[PDB]
RNA sequence: GUGUC
């Protein structure tokens, strides 16, 4: 299980500066587990986000158990039930420019990450220990599901 | 005379292949795409005119794994022979039961 | 045996303009016979000769000897001849259709599906392209619908398959940077190419324009050779225009309309101009503006109105921005920046 | 809820009242995640169907269910050029007086056109100026103009 | 044609041959070739009265007919077929959200206009078959090809 | 007689000048709706810095005339303006201003945006392409110095 | 129009020609089209080889 | 001398 990162958010704000585009909008989320900023962009003709809502984000990659990592993607073959099945929202970027926190002048341990998935912009800040992987060339495949309780 | 021409990628043997077709427009391109992406055994396929004062289509397709991109060519061809077929089939049909009707109702 | 044949396919032959200023009025091409009785050549390369395309006619020359045809190929080449020693700025980048449609391609709402993919890099495989495989990338979004997004179709123009070493690296801002964020804009005006593939931003006139720097082709010309920078050159000719048809980009009378809030929010400025401004005139006939400027009296008052009339233009075309859409076609040509300008906006 | 839109995203096409969503025909194997379809020879045979609304002397209005703007654009494209008809293209002027110019007056006849049957004729081969029996149809005109 | 006066002349002699329209525009069989999709037109909430015969109007006749029934001045969409599109709805923002345009992405309405040349109901079944005529030209020669 | 080709000047009758293009069939050229084919593409990329707005008030006029019936003025200070017009537009069906439905030729889909249609009235220029070509490799010479 | 800037710097040239241009985004950058009426005037001298 | 760039 080759899991770089998973935890649940929730959506604190979404598109603050009124409204630009007509199927992408900005993302604003939080956590409880660990303090972090992630903002995102996904598709709302898709995937209609609303305010106020908990969904479970995890960045990985090699989604096939069985394989070491693959070679090209296959759109409807199945060979290996992988992890998209699962969820509901499905992403495939590459992570850029690795900057940390520069307000703190001095000791801090605050680190940022971007990512990007072909136009989609993802920022994420958190803790150093936090991020154990995230090098700064990786395709990384991003899971989205909507938690409703 | 020339119908048509084959050429193969120098990289890839019978992985990409590119047909020339003389003397055809944009008509039996788009349905001979279509044809090919209803197949699921292909991954790219496109056609292109050279020049618009000319007559020759360059149309490619490809095919994921090891398989000749010549088959699924002739497949989506005689499969669109039969779906003309049968739209000729049910207008004909249409047409007359239509017309026998009106020249009944009308007189 | 001296024999002299008729032109054919692959002659160095001249081709130039009479109205002769710079030394790169003139240059060599590469001759190809076609029936249509007239001459025909890239738009791309129309900048150097400053050609109208209403009334121009053009000329032609031959070279007769060897020693020449071969020195008319090095020195007067159009890949070698691509920056102008004036400055060095690459004068031969693009032209307003094919910067509307690559801004057009790349905005970050346009979102495409595999069989559209498969057509537009469909029409990239003309010419030498034709024993050469290309490859598809792996879609992003591919939950729901495995639909395809247009920045990554921009990017095959670079990297059109595995083969050809072609890795760019640009990071440089547009012409409507909001600030607040290097790469975090609202606008998304920021472009990062990072190993030959588009990540963020949307192509504009800043970008891939011609007499610029930290130019797209420039780039790719001064890191890998020349040659490479010219075959991919005409690739985004052939892939831009032919979705910008496709799309569909016109201009009506709807699209310059004044709302009806806009009307009444001029007719203030108006009135409140003329309230000051006809103030002045007896001002100056009672005796008064004390004066900075070493000047007379109506020197003042000249100026002193002259910065009354501007405000009500300036406030007038600034809140026409925050009454107009996000579709309209001249907005869309000057945020592009192809042929307009918020000026010629705000003064229709 | 979303599902529902996506569904309906690919059958109807949206108005809106700047630009039109939903513009491309997305029903090919691998596009979506929940349906297949790889031809269905069988059921599309069921599902095509083609009804007469209006049929007129010389117009005919008719409709089609459960076919793709393919095949269709094809067949208006061919309905055009691709169906041959007899026209005039060869014109012997004997003694033209009158004002109309003799280009313009056989440009206007070859514009005329022609109650025939284009069936029964052949092609013409490569170059002939002569004219044979099976693929040349003889017209004449003959009117001079006098007092009452 | 012409118009002639006292002392003129008329003589010609044309020849008609068989061609596509292709080659020119005057060997055209047919004078119309167009078709159109299928419209729709989708209510969201139940209308008020004078809202109703304000949205009759908006359209064109025919269209959404105000049924008035004891205490009801509601509206219904009886047939959209004839109704071209202008979408008027978004000249006045009051209603706004009242109204979905969408057009059937199966559906096509062709009208056929000819000449007069021949019936315009053949030319269509003629169509198909000069469809076909080229994809069996083309696997005639593919036969040879993969014959080698 | 002369035909137009690639390479004849024609003008727009409000300065705006240009040389022919690319000659296009009818199979290409987008009709709308009923079938009605552009005769000549103009480009939306030339009038922004041109500042020519009479161009479009000069289509609708003239749309809005051969769909009634009857010549509209438009003289200088004054004539006719755009609100008593684009409400006539209304009463027949069409859109108000100047956007129709277009449905896209070559790939058979409908076109996202909408696009600007109307008849204009276009003047053809002199200065052909078949006058000013010229070549020459070995002619005369002058009596005074050997030199072309 | 002298004989020093006139006729010894002009020295009007042969084999040559001018047309009114026209677009085709079909062609390379280094690359134009030529009439057929016009190449069929013109000819290149060339020595034969083996 | 007139016309176009």
């Amino acid at each position: 299980a080759g899991i770089l990162f998973e935890d649940i958010f929730d959506v604190k704000d979404i598109d603050p500066e009124g409204k630009k585009f007509d199927r992408v909008s900005r993302l604003h989320c939080e956590s409880e587990s660990f303090k972090m900023d992630l903002i995102l962009d996904v598709n709302i003709q898709i995937y209609p986000v609303d305010l106020g809502d908990k969904f479970r984000l995890v960045i990985a990659s090699t989604l096939y158990e069985d394989g070491t990592l693959d070679d090209g993607e296959y759109n409807p073959t199945d060979d290996r039930p992988s992890r998209a099945d699962q969820f509901e929202y499905v992403m495939y970027g590459k992570v850029y420019r690795i900057e940390g926190d520069e307000t703190s002048t001095e000791a801090a341990t605050r680190l940022s990450a971007y990512v990007s998935y072909g136009g989609l912009l993802m920022r994420l800040q958190g803790d150093a220990n936090n991020l154990h992987g995230f090098e700064v060339d990786s395709r990384v495949y991003l899971l989205m599901k909507k938690l409703a309780f | 005379k020339t119908a048509l021409e084959m050429v193969q990628a120098a990289g890839t043997d019978r992985h990409c292949v590119t047909f020339v077709l003389h003397e055809e427009d944009h008509t039996l391109g788009n349905s001979l795409r279509y044809m090919i992406m209803k197949n699921p055994e292909v991954e790219f396929c496109g056609y292109t005119t050279t020049h618009p004062s000319e007559s020759k289509i360059n149309l490619r397709i490809q095919t994921r794994g090891t398989l000749p991109a010549v088959e699924p060519f002739q497949r989506g061809l005689n499969e669109l022979m039969n779906v003309c077929q049968h739209v000729l089939d049910k207008f004909e049909a249409s047409i007359k039961d239509y017309k026998d009707q009106k020249a009944s109702r009308n007189e | 045996d001296i024999v002299e044949r008729h032109l054919i396919d692959g002659d160095v032959v001249l081709f130039n303009r009479q109205p002769s200023l710079h030394k790169l009025s003139i240059m060599a091409h590469l001759a190809r016979v076609k029936p249509h009785r007239t001459f025909r050549f890239n738009e791309c390369v129309c900048t150097p000769y400053n050609a109208d395309f209403d009334g121009d006619e053009m000329n032609l020359h031959l070279p007769q000897t060897e020693e020449a045809k071969a020195e008319a190929l090095v020195l007067m080449g159009t890949k070698a001849n691509l920056v102008t020693p004036r400055n060095g700025e690459p004068l031969i980048a693009a032209i307003q259709d094919f910067l509307t449609g690559a801004y057009l391609l790349t905005l970050k709402d346009t979102f495409f599906d595999r069989a559209k993919a498969c057509q537009i890099i469909a029409s990239i495989l003309v010419g030498k392209d034709e024993k050469i495989k290309v490859r598809l990338p792996p879609p992003t979004i591919l939950k729901p619908v495995t639909l395809w997004t247009g920045k990554q179709i921009f990017s095959v123009i670079l990297r059109p398959s595995d083969d050809n070493p072609v890795r760019a690296n640009l990071r440089t801002k547009g012409k409507q940077y909001c600030g607040k964020g290097e790469d975090l804009c609202a606008n998304d005006s920021y472009v990062t190419i990072q190993n030959s593939e588009l990540m963020s931003g949307s192509m504009d006139k800043g970008t891939l324009g011609s007499g610029s720097k930290n130019n797209i082709f420039y780039i790719l010309l001064r890191d890998w050779g020349q040659n490479e920078a010219a075959d991919a050159m005409s690739r985004l000719a052939r892939l831009a225009p032919v979705y910008l048809s496709n799309r569909g980009f016109s201009i009506g009378i709807g699209d310059v309309t004044p709302g009806q809030g806009l009307l009444k929010a001029k007719y203030e400025l108006l009135n409140a101009g003329y309230k000051k401004c006809d103030e002045y005139i007896e001002a100056l006939n009672t005796g008064k503006l004390q004066q900075q400027p070493g000047c007379t009296a109506e020197e003042t008052l000249e100026a002193l109105i002259l910065k009354e009339l501007s405000v009500i233009r300036d406030h007038a075309g600034s809140a026409c921005l925050r009454e107009l859409d996000k579709s309209n076609s001249p907005l869309t040509m000057a945020l592009c920046g192809s042929k307009g300008s918020f000026i010629n906006i705000s003064q229709m | 809820a979303a599902s529902q839109a996506v569904e309906e995203m690919r059958s109807r096409v949206v108005l809106g009242e700047f630009g039109v969503r939903n513009v491309h025909t997305t029903d090919f194997p691998g596009n979506y995640s929940g349906y297949d379809d790889a031809w269905d020879q069988d059921r599309f045979e069921k599902n095509f169907r083609v009804d007469v609304v209006h049929m007129d002397e010389n117009s005919l209005e008719f409709d089609m269910v459960g076919i793709d703007a393919a095949i269709a654009n094809a067949f208006r494209r061919i309905l055009l050029a691709e169906v041959p008809t007899m026209a005039v293209e060869k014109v012997l002027v004997y003694n033209n007086t009158s004002i109309v110019q003799d280009e313009i007056l056989a440009h206007r006849l070859g514009l005329i056109p022609i109650h025939a049957d284009p069936r029964l004729f052949e092609y013409r081969n490569q170059g002939d100026e002569e004219g044979t029996e099976i693929d040349t149809l003889q017209f004449r005109l003959q009117v001079r103009c006098t007092r009452n | 044609i012409a118009q002639l006066r006292p002392g003129q002349e008329i003589d010609l002699l044309m020849h008609c041959v068989k061609g596509i329209g292709k080659d020119h525009a005057k060997f055209s069989p047919v004078a119309t070739a167009s078709y159109r999709l299928l419209p729709d037109i989708t209510l969201l909430e139940p209308v008020e009265g004078e809202a109703a015969e304000e949205l009759s109007r908006c359209f064109s006749p025919g269209v959404i007919e105000v049924q008035e029934v004891q205490g009801k001045k509601v509206a219904r969409v009886a047939n959209p077929r004839l109704d071209t599109f202008s979408r008027e709805i978004f000249r006045n923002e009051k209603l706004k959200k009242v109204v979905r345009l969408a057009r059937v992405r199966d559906h096509y309405i062709f009208s056929v206009e000819s000449t007069g040349v021949l019936p315009p109901d053949v030319l269509v079944s003629e169509a198909i078959k000069v469809l076909m005529g080229k994809c069996r030209r083309f696997l005639d020669e593919l036969d040879a090809v993969q014959m080698d | 007689t002369r035909r137009p080709e690639i390479g004849d000047k024609f003008s727009s009758r409000h300065g705006q000048k240009g040389v022919c293009g690319l000659i296009v069939p009818q199979e290409d050229m987008p009709f709308c709706d009923s079938g009605i084919c552009p005769d000549i593409i103009m480009n939306p990329h030339g009038f922004p810095s041109r500042m020519t707005v009479g161009k479009l008030i000069e289509l609708l006029a003239g749309k809005a005339g051969v769909l009634d019936g009857r010549f509209h003025y438009g003289t200088a200070f004054g004539g006719s303006k755009v609100k008593d017009v684009c409400e006539d537009l209304v009463r027949h069906g069409y859109n108000y201003l100047g956007k129709d439905y277009v449905t896209s030729g070559i790939t058979g889909e409908p076109l996202e945006a909408y696009i600007y249609f109307g008849p204009v009235y276009y003047q053809k220029l002199k200065h052909m392409v078949l006058d000013k070509m010229h070549a020459r490799a070995r002619g005369p010479r002058a009596v005074l110095t050997r030199q072309p | 129009q002298g004989r020093f800037r006139g006729n010894l710097s002009g020295k009007r040239v042969d084999f040559s020609g001018r047309t009114v241009i026209s677009p085709d985004p079909n062609l390379r950058i280094d690359e134009v089209a030529v009439p057929v009426h016009v190449a069929k005037i013109l000819t290149f001298p060339e020595k034969v080889n083996k």
